């Protein structure tokens, strides 16, 4: 039912720079608990999904600190700090609020060419 | 830290029906939810279904409503995801995971299994 | 720590966990019988005489409880965590709000000196050999 | 359903509803002065809350030791040491209050402080008034 | 040499010709004492012998379950244990339930009826079941 | 569940005698028997001690014959030894306690009682290097 | 579970006098009595001779009555039977074993070690 | 001194039937205790001993439920409800009331021939 938008499709990071990827959804996910449903997710090749951010502003358990989030409403944002030659994948964000339960469209990341 | 693995992945001939296991152990079954992750080569995550710990209740996408079937055995702590009238669009890898930051966003994932089916061999 | 409602008014605690816990009758009855026999007593501002407060402030935490209860259903979304809070609201801790409520109607009616004797009573009756022991319990009667 | 206990001790909610959430004080604090301080059924509404208060932290601390799920912990304890207990606040402070300077010598200092609030702030004088000893 | 009734007029033969099934069970003595009692069982008093019966009777049979625990923690062979605790639970503990149950029914209805009770319900035994009247007479208040 | 309380005594007062100063066991049967065998036999009831006693010594034959009993079964030699070794040595130093008391209360008044229990705490706090010789008798 | 392994076993010349050596360990000596059992080809079990933890005490079978010994040593926890005068009769494989249901019927049954007399080498 | 005693010498099973065996004893049995002592033994070829019943009724650790004994007395009985092929041995019976111990006669097991 509820329709997910990601932006930029792409983003070749020089490594050691900071850099922002903005997810956005269409229905409004505060609930009653001051609380936002939405996901921060890390994929990588050959390997299984893993966490970045969650409840919309908390960081994952064992998540190193590089990678920060923020925002409200139907606007949220994904920022790193400083880019590691580890970093690189595809981004995906998700929605919680109504069932069933839908996915992004992604977002690949690599280094910008010479 | 738990760890899940899957079985019964593998090439099946058109036309025939398939079952897939699932099953996971160092945790509380019957006090968290289950769900389903599908991914065919070129897109992305897409979500399927999910079961409550009751099992009582389900839901399923529009895209194999009515086609899936899903259940669980507290008894052995095993996921059953069964699937009939398979089509050619079908063919991906599954995965099983849980969630458990408030029945939100899933938290552990398992290694997966990819379903192919074909006529050739 | 030593918080007994009951030790101003001549009983203990232990009187009361004396008798088994399914002896005691439920909720919706209590307050059926309150709302019924009471509504201008409770009602009154008047200052009317003890237990009157008592019956007034222990009312209230049911109320709450049960405010609580229909707020936590609508939220709270896992189904698990839930059914057990709600189970745990209005199942296991009422227990007390049923004993309060039950000598308080008590005394109201028939007396205090009655509603201690009958509890004494009742108490020796249950344990005692089953063949050697008044075939009838003792119903409270007036 | 009409239950209320102010209306028995001669005081109407409205008396000691016209105040802000904010002008009344925390818990820890009040709890220890009651217990510090103290010891007509007025004692025995005192004695009730504090059983309500003490069992409610039962409650909390029984909840945070089961239910492995984290989330749900966090909304369940804060609704019950924040929303849950503001007017827990309020009982203990109108029980509290009038065992010391007296009844009416309470009700007087209620209705100046509406008075005080609805003067506009510029022309309400800078005093902070107290009922004092 | 002790005659442990003689002191309020009974014998031990009274409370002998009662049967085993007629004394409650021990925790219900046990409760009983705490719940209805406890308030002048600590406290002191003059005369009451029965407060002084009981209060030893307690100490006494805690000493018991003491000895009960400390045996069932050590002794690793577990067929001695059966026995042990046996004995010490089901046989010695009848003179705790027997004196108890004298005690704390003298506390509530004294001396004055007991002994009557005693002597009727001595008489109703003692007669054969084919000629005995429908039921075991209750002590009633 | 206080052993005492009820004459003006409690059970951390007694605390300040040692264990190995107490008498032995028959000593105190013989002296509470042959002295007071009178005072047992009497249709008076007062002075609740009595009582006390007439409890204590029947604790003492229900465990003497709990320990001839064990010693008739119980062929394991090792079990029945540690039994009543146990019994003998562990088990009576409660009892004993209680027969020192009362036999001596009823003898000596209950104020000399009180005065010796109290003073003979100084004996042992005192160090042995200006402390006096000898400690303090009941005397009478 | 414990583990008891027997030595000083084999053939021995007619006329002399052998001693066995049977050890244990796991469990508590000084607090458990030892027996010995003898089994000759051809027949059963035959109880021959017990001691307690103690070892003031022992008893002996009619069969082998004052010309055999055993004693204990519980500083090594070690047990100990001594034969003299042996007949050819006494050939037959010995094992030591310990009881703990109530002092009744032995428990844990040793490995055993046999004994051999003859002439011939 | 006492007279010990077993019967049958041999039984013949087939596998999957069940069978009893009687050990009978001279003296009494019963201590003042209430038990009695009396014991059931399985021996092996080749093997050390192994327990079958302890206490005269109670069953061994780890001793499997297929088999069950009772009686009291002078008279007891060993029953096996189904015979399996692991079950073939020589059993024996033994006493414990007075030093010295005695052993019985024993009991072989096997299988009946076609």
């Amino acid at each position: 039912d509820i329709v997910m938008t990601q932006s930029p499709l792409s983003l070749a990071v020089t490594p050691g720079e900071p850099a922002s990827i903005s997810c956005r959804s269409s229905q409004t996910l505060l609930h009653n608990n001051g609380y936002n449903y939405f996901s921060w997710y890390l994929q990588k090749p050959g390997q299984a999904p893993q966490l970045l951010i969650y409840l919309g502003s908390n960081r994952a358990p064992g998540v190193s600190d590089r990678f920060s989030g923020s925002g409200s409403g139907t606007s949220f944002t994904l920022e790193i700090s400083r880019v590691e030659a580890e970093d690189v994948g595809v981004y995906y964000c998700m929605q919680g609020r109504h069932t069933p339960w839908t996915f992004g469209q992604g977002t690949k990341v690599e280094i910008k060419r010479t | 830290q738990v760890q899940l693995v899957e079985s019964g992945g593998g090439v099946v001939q058109p036309g025939r029906s398939l079952r897939l296991s699932c099953a996971a152990s160092g945790f509380n079954f019957n006090k968290f939810g289950m769900h389903w992750v599908r991914q065919v080569p070129g897109k992305g995550l897409e979500w399927l279904t999910y079961i409550w710990y009751d099992g009582s209740n389900a839901d399923y996408v529009d895209s194999v409503k009515g086609r899936f079937t899903i259940s669980r055995d507290n008894s052995i702590n095993t996921l059953y995801l069964q699937m009939n009238s398979l089509r050619a669009d079908d063919t991906a890898v599954y995965f099983c995971a849980r969630g458990f930051y408030d029945s939100s966003s899933l938290e552990s994932w398992g290694q997966g299994a990819l379903v192919i089916v074909s006529s050739a061999s | 720590m030593d918080i007994d409602p009951y030790k101003e008014f001549g009983a203990s605690v232990e009187l009361l966990s004396f008798l088994p816990s399914d002896f005691f009758p439920s909720i919706r009855d209590l307050l059926d019988t309150a709302s019924a026999l009471y509504r201008e007593a409770l009602e009154s501002p008047e200052h009317c005489s003890p237990h009157h407060t008592a019956l007034r402030q222990a009312i209230l935490c049911w109320g709450e409880l049960m405010n609580l209860a229909t707020w936590v259903g609508s939220n709270l979304e896992d189904p698990a965590s839930r059914e057990l809070v709600v189970s745990y609201v209005n199942v296991n801790m009422g227990l007390k709000i049923r004993q309060l409520l039950w000598f308080h109607i008590s005394c109201l009616t028939f007396g205090r000196e009655t509603v201690l004797e009958y509890l004494v009573s009742f108490g020796v009756w249950i344990r005692t050999p089953p063949a050697y022991r008044p075939p009838n319990a003792p119903i409270l009667s007036t």
